């Protein structure tokens, strides 16, 4: 599962399971 | 008085010496007796804290009970002040008790560094805050000869505290069972 | 409300609740002097902040007897902080103020006192002959003076409230800048006095600008007497700028 | 942008405290230092409006007070000892109700809110003390015993098949055993307090208890009976996930007694019972 | 360009040092090596100006004398020794008020700087020995105690809970434990050098130890009492990254004696105190 | 001429007619504190010229035995008017100086001073175990510390001019500002400082910023000694400016 | 001198005899007495160094004295040189000493390898620095008969250091305490 | 977190944890 | 540290670490 984004500064926001209750910590706001 | 909602109160009368001490306590948001309001309870979750605090006073005399208190600040790298024209040369306001009954003190943050520790430190020692009557407690006859007066405390827009820690303010001693 | 005031000088921040406006002398705002009517040459020091706040005098006793009380500024602050250490460390000062006198009694309570600020308030001396008043007299520093309580000497000022302690007569003291305490009406008084002189700097040590004449017009009283009345004078520098640095000037 | 939002991430400045402005000598009959707090507001008085001020740029964040952040910790909240003393059969397996309200430290930072919503991640620490001098090969067996599922009463009850419940096995040896487990609750929230009852008589349970049932942890050593006895220590550790948390209360300020209840105990002397340090008069800092 | 730039990091030549230009005789009135010393400033004479010099093409770089470089390479800062001799209870955890004054070997590089700014990374290594013979399944927990939280008095204390401290748990046979640490001082800056007391009394303190509070490091064998006892030494490791450094010093030209203090001693013969090896006379070389 | 310099100040006017240039500190001169770096959010007082003006210190001896002086700033400043009266009444305070040492002797005349400023000066005690150099003793004012006539305490700092007082070697202190007072070269060293510190402003009562040290490395000699050779020091305050105005703190 | 300032001062004198020695030292970087100076002291925290050193002396009798000194380097692969004419054969500056005090030679860096041992090695050896009267000390009448100078050494454009290592020049023999 | 150049000789800068300070030695200048 | 080359066959000669000495085996030539 992999959020990528491209600024080149890429960000790969990957999740390695397919549960939410498995990701890490929330992003804030 | 621990252990009685008179804990929480102080307990103003007419004068008969000029520029009396009312209260002084320190300004380090997690010394007593501020440790235990919910912004000391709170500051003992971390190690560090900054920005300015926001004192308030509540008067609760009778509608006709008039009085005029000076609260200061005074900054750390001097003793308490002894004397009110000791205390009014630091930051400071004076109250007037009327139709609004209560009144704020800000106390700005006043520090070499940009952070003091929440643990009492020599180093960060943020300074105290004194209350003197300004005039005195007058009362028309018939009304009551002492009245109390409530103390608030609340962070401003920059306080800030930092490094989470475990609380030194509760403990368990034991287990805690079904 | 036209019945509240808040007024913020430095670090200090006065209110009340039941004012009666607040008087302007002259009309004029208090102002640093300009290159136009100067006449010092060197750069003048503004400690700003750390001056011109609120300085509390010490509180007096309102009695049914009281005759009045009187300051001369500077003299009254020269032993408060910064502006007291700037004073006798230069030649030249010059400033402003604003002068909030405070009194609360109650609704049941009656009295009047008027306050003024007088210009060059040379005092006489009454019987004496040509013999003036003495230096010591006139800078009783922020103790100020009880009229009738002082054990006359020869170089002792006049205590003739009625007088005006110079000559003239009290009922004319409200053509000066002036406020009264009614205390059925308000428990304060504030005046902003610009500088007033005929030089654009002057020493602070030997000419007193200022005059604050508080005077009970009409007795205090109640049918609570043991309930002590007091009277409190906070006053704020501003625009405070000095001239001519050197040692400290030490008097006496 | 998703990229300036990562930045902030990693430096931590997603939330700024404000800057202080410089502030001018004034004379109004605006009085913001005057207000009422029998309205039940906080007089928003900021230090531009009592002192000459200067202008300052904060650069202080607030990121580390967020409610993810404060209860985004692991702490332990149970230790569970399986000891072999005499009967292997009887001491090599043995069950916990879960809950949170064991261990002060982590139950109090809860209990700061009324209710909350929450992922759970569960790290376990085992630790295999050696009584006589071997361990052996330990293997460790861990289910989640949902309410109604069987309880197995005995090291080789037919309930360890755990044809449907989740078990963790863990190898001496091997990392610490860790899992994630999604928002349990049957309701919306967790009840952090509950001022409900289960009925409406006088024999009645009151409180969490009635709301927060999670079920039983098993544990139980997989490995047989073993010449060398062993005590196996497994420290249970918990931290909460994509956190939201709903009406702050007071913190605890006296010790807790009991699991599920506010209940407290008073000594003769009450100021031993509180954090509070008797002042010595008004005046004495 | 940053590829570019990524060859120079793999070859280590960001920071090339200059040539040396081909030179010739002179006969001038501008005398570059004469000069006044007592400018307080260094002549910037080079080899050209004072003889006939080929031109040579240099290949050498300053990278590895960069503050990053000199101050990122993990040295020892402490050694804890957990040793069970009589009593597990007591004996079984021990804590230690973090600095890094206690080894002359990083103390002296980071003190020839006034003031430092760096990220740290703590490395543990751990080491058990068997006195008795087995070491049976050693777990090990090292917590990070800010200034202020409670400190634990006894092996089974409350504080080791963990609820908000950051705690590492290692497991013997498992690879040496690490993690990074940001800037944590009040400061900008930590205080290699601090000219100043916490008061104006003959009784204030003087230096470091008024500024530099890191808090406490609290270990503890999480693993109960074992049949065999074991000697437990945990050496600290500690590495600055993203380093910053102002106003250089002399080094540290005696022996270190005491923490936070550049107190020292003087023997009778102060040549023995120094590295200074004393010489014959001015022209024995 | 590139051997003559004058060097105004407020009301102070200092010159050479032999100097040897003039050493900025790190190359960066004093300023103002910016918005972006302050923490204390009062307004800050600047005296400007009442206080940034040169104040000259009590004059040392140098003969065939001197071992070394050394000042502590702003400590050395303490008594000297308006910055020290500043420095007493507020908590926080920020400054950076100019420091000019000043020796003449004569063409027949030979020695050499070493004038280094030091930041974070953390002295050093002897052979006293973790007692550390005690506030009385880094705190000399205006007399400073003559170097080998002070009787031994336990508080005492160290003596040793060659290990810098705190374990480090003299001939290293030129990787600190510093200047030479060459007597066949020049009669005086000007050092400009700015503010040095982990924090933006800090309390001048209890932490010393900066320390002057003069060593002689060359011995005074001359076939003339019954002239006595003084040093004179002179510093002037840059850009001082001071925050948390209170009482005045009074030490000891 | 050890303990002394005077460890840091050479002292000239009339001399009665012509072209005398006034000093001699190597020219290795971390050899003694270079050992303790700050470029020492880096370098014995690195294994090779590299390029130029810079050595200054500045003159500190009266204006009055004056004095023509030769201050010569010698590349390896001999024996440090018995006469000022010997060692002029070398690289060598003529100091006159004037108006400006000081004075600076520069030590090039003539060597086989392109770097050198820091620790003493016989292979990487660098050389010698020896000082000699050209002329001699001479003051008028009424003026000091001796005079001292000072030596100063720092790296030029391209001194270089290599192979970070822990240096030698400093020791802990036991714990440091609080 | 990905810092990914072209030149092909692709640079992938990867920043494997959320706060900086985990991140190893610094780059110079 | 990623030398992508395309042909698709697409090549990957990645370099672990940031010194030149820790590199594998060089190529021919
Ligand atoms: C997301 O839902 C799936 C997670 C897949 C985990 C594997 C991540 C590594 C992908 C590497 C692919 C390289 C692209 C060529
Ligand atoms: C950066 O902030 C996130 C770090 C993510 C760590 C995973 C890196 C491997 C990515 C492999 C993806 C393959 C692309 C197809
Ligand atoms: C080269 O200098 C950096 C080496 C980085 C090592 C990580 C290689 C795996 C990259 C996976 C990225 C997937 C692309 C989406
Ligand atoms: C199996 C390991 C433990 C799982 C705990 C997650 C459940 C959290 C619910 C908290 C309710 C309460 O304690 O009152
Ligand atoms: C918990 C492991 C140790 C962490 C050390 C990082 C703190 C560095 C601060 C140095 C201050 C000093 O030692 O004086």
């Amino acid at each position: 599962g992999a959020q990528v984004s491209r600024q080149s500064l890429n960000y790969f926001n990957i999740n390695y399971f397919k549960d939410a209750a498995s990701s890490g910590a929330s992003r804030l706001d | 008085n621990i252990g009685n909602v008179s804990m929480y109160t102080v307990t103003l009368s007419p004068q008969t010496k000029l520029a009396e001490e009312i209260f002084a306590i320190k300004v380090d948001i997690a010394s007593h007796p501020l440790a235990t309001t919910l912004i000391g309870e709170i500051a003992s979750y971390f190690t560090h804290w900054t920005g300015s605090l926001r004192f308030s006073f509540m008067f609760c005399g009778t509608a006709n009970t008039t009085l005029k208190v000076l609260l200061a600040y005074t900054p750390p790298g001097i003793g308490k002040p002894r004397s009110r024209k000791e205390a009014m040369l630091g930051t400071h306001v004076v109250w007037d008790v009327g139709l609004q009954s209560t009144v704020s003190l800000v106390v700005p943050w006043i520090s070499a560094s940009q952070y003091r520790f929440t643990t009492p430190d020599t180093y960060s020692s943020a300074g105290y805050i004194t209350c003197w009557y300004q005039t005195n407690f007058v009362v028309p006859p018939n009304t009551p000869n002492t009245a109390e007066m409530l103390c608030f405390v609340s962070g401003c827009k920059d306080f800030c505290l930092r490094m989470a820690r475990d609380t030194d303010l509760h403990k368990q001693t034991g287990p805690i069972t079904q | 409300s036209d019945r509240i005031i808040q007024i913020t000088r430095g670090d200090s921040t006065i209110t009340s609740q039941d004012v009666a406006n607040a008087v302007v002398g002259y009309g004029v705002w208090p102002h640093y002097l300009t290159p136009q009517d100067a006449t010092a040459i060197d750069k003048p020091t503004q400690p700003d902040t750390s001056s011109n706040r609120f300085y509390t005098l010490d509180s007096k006793m309102w009695n049914s007897t009281s005759k009045g009380w009187w300051w001369k500024l500077p003299d009254a602050l020269k032993d408060m902080g910064i502006f007291g250490e700037n004073m006798f460390y230069h030649f030249l000062g010059r400033s402003g103020y604003t002068v909030h006198v405070q009194c609360n009694a109650s609704k049941f309570h009656q009295g009047t006192l008027l306050v003024v600020m007088i210009p060059e308030h040379q005092l006489a001396t009454v019987n004496k002959g040509n013999v003036n008043a003495g230096y010591k007299y006139t800078h009783p520093g922020e103790a100020g003076r009880e009229v009738g309580t002082q054990v006359e000497n020869e170089k002792q000022p006049s205590d003739d409230n009625w007088l005006n302690f110079d000559g003239t007569l009290l009922g004319n003291l409200l053509i000066f800048p002036h406020q009264f305490i009614n205390l059925r009406s308000n428990n304060s008084a504030t005046l902003i006095v610009p500088y007033v002189n005929a030089v654009p700097m002057d020493s602070m040590v030997r000419h007193n600008n200022w005059s604050l004449v508080i005077i009970p017009v009409c007795q205090l009283q109640s049918n609570n007497i043991s309930n002590i009345v007091p009277i409190t004078v906070s006053i704020s520098p501003m625009c405070a700028e000095f001239s001519g640095a050197r040692a400290k000037t030490v008097v006496q | 942008n998703p990229v300036e939002r990562y930045v902030d991430e990693v430096l931590n400045e997603v939330l700024v405290v404000p800057n202080i402005n410089q502030s001018h000598p004034t004379t109004s009959n605006a009085a913001p230092v005057l207000d009422a707090a029998e309205t039940g507001h906080t007089n928003k008085i900021q230090p531009e409006d009592t002192i000459e001020t200067r202008y300052v740029q904060s650069s202080q964040t607030l990121d580390e007070m967020s409610v993810e952040s404060f209860l985004g910790r692991s702490g332990c909240i149970h230790e569970s000892v399986l000891d072999i003393v005499d009967n292997y059969n009887d001491q090599s397996f043995t069950k916990w109700n879960i809950n949170l309200q064991e261990m002060a430290q982590i139950r109090r930072k809860f209990e700061m809110f009324t209710y909350a919503r929450f992922d759970s991640e569960i790290t376990m620490v085992p630790s295999v003390a050696a009584k006589d001098g071997h361990i052996g090969h330990i293997v460790m067996q861990y289910m989640y015993v949902p309410p109604g599922a069987p309880i197995p009463t005995t090291r080789d009850d037919y309930a360890w098949q755990s044809g449907t419940n989740a078990s963790v096995f863990w190898q001496h040896g091997q990392p610490f055993p860790r899992f994630s487990l999604p928002f349990l609750s049957i309701a919306s929230a967790y009840y952090m307090f509950y001022d409900g009852y289960d009925g409406d008589t006088y024999k009645s349970r009151y409180g969490t208890v009635v709301t927060n049932d999670m079920g039983t942890l098993c544990s139980r050593i997989v490995t047989s009976e073993q010449l060398h006895k062993v005590k196996v220590v497994t420290r249970i550790y918990h931290k909460a996930k994509h956190t939201k948390a709903w009406c702050p209360r007071p913190p605890r300020a006296v010790q807790y007694s009991h699991t599920h209840t506010t209940n407290y105990k008073l000594s003769s002397e009450v100021h031993n019972d509180v954090a509070i340090r008797p002042r010595t008069n008004l005046t004495t800092v």
